[PDB]
RNA sequence: CGGAGUAGGGGGGCGGUGUAAGCCGUCACCCGAGAGGGGAACAACCCAGACCGGGGUUAAGGCCCCAAAGUGCCGGCUAAGUGUUACUCCAAAGGGUGUCCCUGGCCUUAGACAGCGGCCCGUCGAGGUCAGGGGCCCCGAAAAUGGACGGGGCUUAAGCCGGCCGCCGAGACCCCGGCGCACGGACCGAUUGGUCC
RNA sequence: GCCCGAAAGGGUUGACCCUCCCCGAAGGAAACACGGGCGACCGUGGAGUACGAGGGGAGGUGACCGGGGUUGCACCGUCCGU
């Protein structure tokens, strides 16, 4: 195989509880608390006095691969109740201006196109969005929800009928987790 | 009669130990059929089970193959596949079988028997599913 | 002499129609074996109580 | 004209005597030797067949021209002595058959002509110096593509030992 | 009362012995020790009470089963019946 | 005591001969050589007599070259 | 000396011909003219040549259930139900940071990405990067009544590789008892012979 | 399993069944005790014993057995002539 032990390792920052319950990682913090169910057959996940240990004792690519991503998604479960994720959002059009507006659990987006129909995303629970003019703010908890309600509020506004060097108009992420996007 | 708990039991085994009991003359019961397992992938199974539910001779449906939407008849059918189905022999065993979704109270208040030979844990691939399952997928009632 | 075999069928057998009285102890096990079984030899009992031992361990762990 | 696959293999005795023959065909090939055939080159490239095989002087013909217009455009006749060792002597003929006669005095009148060769035996060769290695296999697979069956190809030094896979290793 | 249950005659999958039969006794420690049991015989009651005798001959397989004579043989009403050794 | 042993040898595969050496942990040579034989089968499909060992030499546990008996043996 | 039958051959291996299937020869093992035990069923593939009644041990092959015998042991591989096909009776050229291995070079205690800072350093500071070859699997891969690993079903297998240990299984082989036949012999018949060894 | 069974077949000078004793072809165990093997298992002793197709004998109860018609279970079996 790769090596004989692998073991990666998580320091517990400032007032963070991190407990195991058999397959689940409850991860409370000053904001919130998290639950997530991670199990592969022969990974084990426990706490030492001030740490978070996963362990595999005879690990091939596919462990290893499945255990640093463990290790990542418990990273991102403290980074969360410790300080919170937030996307941004930019509005644009060419004519037609469109009215981006919140109603409970979903954004509403109306004069897309021209069409007398409008459009509608769905926000997960645990997100809140904010619109200030050209300019969408998704803040929240938990990366995978933030993300989700980002990609919804976007999947609503794409075209398939017309060619998209003409027609640009729509909704486009511009910012993940502190992020640019770049070409 | 031997009352087993199939929670957590690959199917086709169970089904082998149950088959020779039956032909050495035991009455058996089975509860909670709807949690036995089949290993393999997802589509694999999903479509095995399609196709063999769209089976029908083409003259006369009311003649014809008739396999199983539900997750009992489905392990009845399993049991009778490992018999010998055309002998009087073979259908007095057969008869000599019940199973059943769920525990009903009739046999509420009772130790369940398991099967060591057949059990979860002798796995290692987590690639697995449900008969439940199953049979939600072919549209039958439990 | 007397083989694994006919321990493993035996203990098998006795877990399949109890498997609500063994534990995880050797001893306990033991105990129940001499009780629900009719043999008539320590050595085939506290071999029987062996397996039983390892059949507990894999099905309440597993891989 | 009619697949390869019919003269693919060898489980014919030979034929290949013309004083016999009659209405033999000519060869559709004349250029075997290609480049500059003065010029000392370090290294040598040649093909070699994975096992026995039975050539059409058309697949030969298609070889060559790709090759040494691949050869001329990237590495300059000034280099690059190009060599195709196998000649066509075999004989393929055809039966008459397809009002007709069928299978009634089945011996195949003469249409073409093949090149045959047997395991791990050289068939064409590439005379370059390091500096054009590269195109050196280039030509090498794209006369792979065009071969009824499989081949490797090696390289050689002066005095003909193989120093393939030093050679390759340090590109 | 030191009984075993008939299983099958003896053969191959394709044909079969009628006068030889295997036995399985339900004791555990007949079963660990199947062949203290090689030269005894062993009987059949029938719907109407009479008597059919055989005999046990040798171990068959090692999980216990025995092999018994018969002759005259048992009829196909007994493959998953109660036999009374003695 | 358990020792660590090295071996080397040749395998051959559809007439192409290929030289090896190998790391491994025993008590003795014969296991060393059951589980070589084991080892190539599998994983080249190759028979034992198509299989030669020129040797088998105890080495110490710091001079060697496979992760996996390192870490075993520290 | 006398009495015949045979003058359409076939399977399997080799040779000439032919796109191939087939045509023509050759060898003389089999079917024809050959029971029984296996390959799902199969004229000729495997074991094996048959008077009658019995008792045992093996062969071919097999041991999760159908179905007699192992849910057998050790080491490894496959994730595609691939496969579960000795043959009769099974799709390729070309490709794949899919995984498991072998080999040979080149950089390394500041390397090979990204990054603070326009070939340079302060940090992420521990091993990495190129070439060849092998095993298993994947893409390439479309057909007509409803359906075929013999079926059920099987995933550290009930699959594959390298090895091993026990058991089941023929009319074959050993043994007991009976019938006949061939050859030779002794004794004995009023005709083609009889009783016994 | 149900039914028929006077005579021509056996049988009260003893049908059938029960118990014990002797010999015994080829073949042929096991429990248990001591050792080898990672292991499935094996070796030594028990033991050429228990058993074994058949061949004989002794004591008990006392009336059917063989045969025929039809049917049930298990396994096998695709007609005759050319």
């Amino acid at each position: 195989p790769v090596d004989a032990w692998i073991r990666e390792e998580i320091e517990i920052p400032e007032g963070v509880e991190v407990t195991v319950e058999g397959n689940t990682v409850k991860v409370k913090g000053p904001k919130g608390e998290l639950q997530r169910e991670l199990k592969y057959p022969g990974v084990q996940i426990f706490t030492e006095d001030g740490k978070v240990v996963i362990y595999k004792e005879f690990p091939r690519k596919k462990d290893v691969a499945i255990v640093r991503t463990f290790k990542a998604h418990i990273n991102n479960m403290i980074k969360g109740v410790t300080e919170g994720f937030k996307y941004r959002l930019k509005v644009v059009y060419s004519h037609f201006p469109m009215t981006v507006k919140v109603q409970g659990d979903e954004v509403v987006i109306e004069n897309f196109l021209g069409e007398k129909n409008p459009r509608r995303a769905k926000i997960l629970p645990g997100v809140t969005v904010k619109v200030k003019g050209s300019e969408i703010e998704v803040e929240g908890i938990d990366k995978e929800a933030v993300g989700q309600t980002a990609a919804n509020i976007e999947q609503a506004t794409r075209i398939t009928k017309w060619d998209r060097r003409v027609f640009q108009d729509g909704i486009y992420i511009v910012e993940k987790a502190g992020k640019p996007i770049k070409f | 009669m031997r009352i087993i708990n199939a929670e957590g039991l690959i199917l086709g085994r169970l089904a082998s130990k149950v088959a020779k009991m039956l032909l050495e003359g035991e009455e058996v019961v089975i509860v909670n059929a709807e949690k036995a397992i089949i290993t393999g992938n997802r589509e694999d199974i999903f479509a095995k089970y399609k196709q063999r539910t769209e089976l029908r001779t083409r003259t006369n449906p009311r003649r014809g193959p008739f396999y199983p939407k539900r997750s009992d008849e489905i392990v009845r059918r399993t049991v009778r596949g490992m018999l010998p189905w055309k002998t009087d022999r073979g259908r007095k065993a057969f008869k000599r079988l019940k199973v059943y979704v769920g525990v009903p109270k009739e046999f509420e208040g009772k130790e369940f028997e398991t099967i060591s030979e057949a059990h979860m844990s002798r796995l290692a691939t987590p690639k697995y599913v449900t008969v439940g399952e199953v049979a939600k997928f072919l549209g039958g009632k439990f | 002499n007397i083989k694994q075999t006919f321990i493993k069928r035996t203990a098998r057998e006795l877990f399949d129609r109890y498997p609500d009285k063994f534990t995880r102890d050797f001893e306990h096990n033991k105990k129940m074996v001499a009780e629900l079984t009719n043999v008539t030899s320590k050595t085939i009992r506290n071999r029987i109580a062996g397996y039983i031992t390892r059949l507990v361990r894999m099905k309440e762990e597993g891989k | 004209l009619r697949p390869a696959k019919i003269d693919r293999d060898v489980d014919k005795p030979a034929y290949t005597r013309r004083e016999y023959i009659r209405g033999a065909p000519g060869p559709k090939i004349t250029i075997f030797d290609m480049g500059n055939l003065s010029a000392e080159f370090e290294y040598e490239v040649s093909l070699h067949a994975e096992q026995a095989m039975q050539i059409r002087q058309n697949a030969l013909e298609a070889i060559r021209i790709q090759v040494n217009r691949y050869l001329q455009k990237n590495v300059g006749r000034s280099n690059y002595h190009f060599k195709i060792r196998v000649y066509p002597f075999q004989v393929l003929r055809e039966n008459p058959m397809a009002y007709g006669n069928g299978m009634r005095r089945p011996f195949g009148k003469p249409i073409g002509l093949a090149a045959r060769v047997r395991k791990d035996q050289k068939i064409l060769t590439v005379w370059v110096n390091g500096q054009h290695l590269k195109f050196a296999l280039g030509a090498m697979h794209r006369a792979k593509m065009k071969l009824p069956y499989s081949a490797y190809y090696r390289i050689y030094d002066k005095e003909g030992n193989d120093v393939t896979t030093k050679v390759l290793s340090t590109m | 009362v030191r009984k075993a249950v008939v299983l099958s005659y003896v053969g191959s999958h394709e044909h079969r012995d009628p006068n030889r039969v295997i036995l399985k006794p339900l004791d555990v420690n007949d079963r660990g020790s199947a062949a203290r049991l090689i030269g005894r015989k062993v009987v059949w009651r029938t719907p109407t009470g009479r008597k059919l005798v055989g005999k046990i001959v040798r171990t068959h397989g090692t999980r216990g089963e025995v092999k018994a004579v018969f002759k005259p043989g048992l009829p196909g009403q007994a493959l998953g019946d109660y036999v009374e050794i003695l | 005591e358990v020792k660590v042993f090295r071996v080397k040898g040749t395998f051959e595969r559809l007439g192409k001969k290929q030289p090896f050496t190998k790391e491994y942990r025993a008590l003795k040579e014969e296991h060393v050589r059951e589980l070589v034989y084991s080892d190539i089968g599998s994983k080249h499909r190759v028979p034992r007599t198509k299989i030669w060992i020129e040797s088998i030499e105890e080495i110490k546990p710091e001079e060697a070259e496979d992760p996996v008996v390192r870490r075993l043996s520290l």
